[PDB]
């Protein structure tokens, strides 16, 4: 058979491209039941529906989209944006869960909004001042993947509440009082992820208990690793939400005044200057060949 | 101080760190094939014989933001699958969506026939007032 | 220190920061070097040259996509 039109053949060599072959490619080199009977009982329905028909002809027809966001939430796809931001290989090295409960949270901003926090979302340090408003017997971390200004592996906590009764969070105990983004300059997006991790049994984690204040990042520092692998008998998470924030005013506000230290400003380093090695005597070598090597020319 | 204590270089590892900021690296081969590959993610429309699905897909081939209509909760709203009127809805689901997964920018290359087709227009327009970019920033060397 | 510079004009001054913006240091000094000869008086004749040719020589949609992309994050920060 002939392909009719370009479609058909980009469509199956596109295809094609992607599905690996014996010869070499570039690709290889470079890389319930009964709800659906209900279901089927409203697509007939709404096929019916002689006005639904009629708008369809007018082109007329609208959605309440609200309520397709409700229904669609979620657990496959917000794992996808976790995994494919790095959080899993960057705070479980490479463990992926299916976020089973749809955390959401948002940045308290004054009293008439809150600053949504979606999957990947930005949220300016400015905006970020204050904690986050975040919604059985759990816990809940807050992470710096990127963060951390000295060691690429470790990262810096915002506030971390252990034996979270039920799921009103007042209640669960300030290890690690907040504090406000202070993302460096120069570095771009840096992606702070907030976890929620089922917690089987009320256990007292008095290593991970933080003097309140504190404004050392020699104690800030940790590893959510480790930190999961001591607990991860009673810890399998179940929430995600994470946000990129730029650099800002604030952030001086943060470095200088409780953080008490230099703003960190990186740029990409370039390489030391090549410079040609002449020779000390250049013997048998004239005036034309050396004056194309040389500058003047 | 402890805290002034700082790396010299920074260890930033997100992944779109460098896209984001218009540094990543977009493909500039395939000089021969058709199209160009210079966009870091693509608008996916396939319209198939009952369903019209939407996608975002990164040049490695895996979609961040998937929009269908065999999706529940849209077709549930939505009287048939295929229609003008779907395109549109899609193309707000998808942009809601990729509202949801964070992605503003986006390079869309459509078909001589898909571009002239005025539903998969009205989903540009869907996608445009969202705020959904059909086309994505230039790399920066 | 390009700018602080009286000698040069100030409508020249600012044309040579912007276009060899890349040359000036965080300080805000203009910065060129010659390692190119044998001969030291010949690196500082040279400096001194390219220093006399920017004074004579001398004498938007990135702006747009910004406020798109920053729209596009108000809209796109929509779960209240």
């Amino acid at each position: 058979e002939k392909y009719r039109s370009f479609e058909r053949y980009r469509r199956r060599a596109e295809q094609e491209a992607r599905a690996p072959h014996w010869w070499r490619t570039y690709r290889e080199h470079f890389v319930r039941t009964q709800k659906l009977l209900e279901r089927k009982h409203f697509l007939r329905e709404l096929r019916a529906n002689v006005e639904e028909e009629r708008a369809a002809r007018l082109r007329t027809a609208s959605i309440p989209l609200e309520a397709v966001r409700a229904e669609w939430e979620g657990p496959y796809h917000k794992q996808r944006l976790a995994e494919y931001y790095g959080l899993y290989r960057d705070l479980f090295h490479g463990a992926t869960f299916v976020p089973w409960v749809p955390l959401h949270v948002a940045y308290a901003v004054g009293e008439e909004d809150l600053i949504p926090v979606y999957h990947g979302n930005e949220v300016t340090p400015t905006e970020a001042s204050r904690a986050p408003e975040v919604t059985s017997l759990w816990t809940l971390l807050f992470i710096n993947l990127d963060g951390h200004l000295l060691e690429p592996d470790a990262e810096y906590v915002h506030w971390l509440l252990t034996n979270i009764p039920s799921n009103r969070v007042a209640e669960g105990q300030e290890t690690c009082p907040y504090l406000p983004p202070f993302p460096a300059r120069g570095s771009g997006f840096h992606r702070f992820a907030f976890l929620l991790f089922k917690q089987d049994k009320p256990i007292n984690f008095s290593e991970d208990t933080r003097p309140s204040p504190c404004y050392q990042l020699a104690q800030r520092t940790f590893r959510t690793f480790d930190f999961y692998k001591r607990h991860q008998e009673a810890m399998t998470p179940a929430g995600l939400a994470f946000f990129q924030c730029r650099w800002d005013d604030s952030v001086t506000h943060t470095f200088h005044q409780l953080l008490d230290m230099r703003e960190p400003v990186f740029e990409f380093v370039r390489p030391p200057p090549y410079h040609p090695k002449q020779k000390r005597f250049p013997h048998e070598q004239p005036l034309r060949y050396l004056d194309r090597y040389r500058d003047s020319h | 101080k402890e805290n002034e204590a700082v790396a010299p270089e920074f260890t930033n590892r997100n992944p779109r760190n460098l896209e984001l900021l218009g540094v990543a690296r977009k493909e500039r081969g395939w000089a021969t094939v058709w199209p160009n590959r210079e966009f870091w993610h693509r608008l996916r429309v396939v319209k198939t014989q009952h369903h019209v699905e939407a996608f975002v897909e990164h040049l490695n081939g895996q979609v961040v933001v998937s929009a269908s209509t065999r999706e529940w909760a849209i077709k549930k709203h939505l009287y048939s699958t295929r229609n003008v009127v779907a395109c549109e809805s899609i193309g707000r689901v998808l942009a809601q969506r990729c509202l949801e997964a964070g992605i503003n920018f986006m390079v869309y290359q459509p078909t001589p026939w898909e571009a002239s087709s005025d539903s998969i227009k009205r989903l540009q327009n869907a996608m445009t007032e969202s705020g959904v970019m059909l086309r994505e920033p230039r790399r920066i060397y | 220190h390009l700018a602080s510079a009286d000698w040069i004009e100030e409508p020249v001054r600012q044309k040579i920061a912007l276009t060899h913006k890349n040359k000036i240091n965080k300080a805000g000094e203009l910065v060129l070097t010659s390692e190119s000869s044998r001969y030291q008086f010949r690196n500082l004749a040279e400096c001194l040259q390219k220093i006399r040719d920017m004074i004579a020589e001398a004498s938007d949609a990135r702006l747009q996509r910004l406020r798109i992309e920053k729209m596009n994050r108000e809209r796109l920060r929509q779960k209240r």
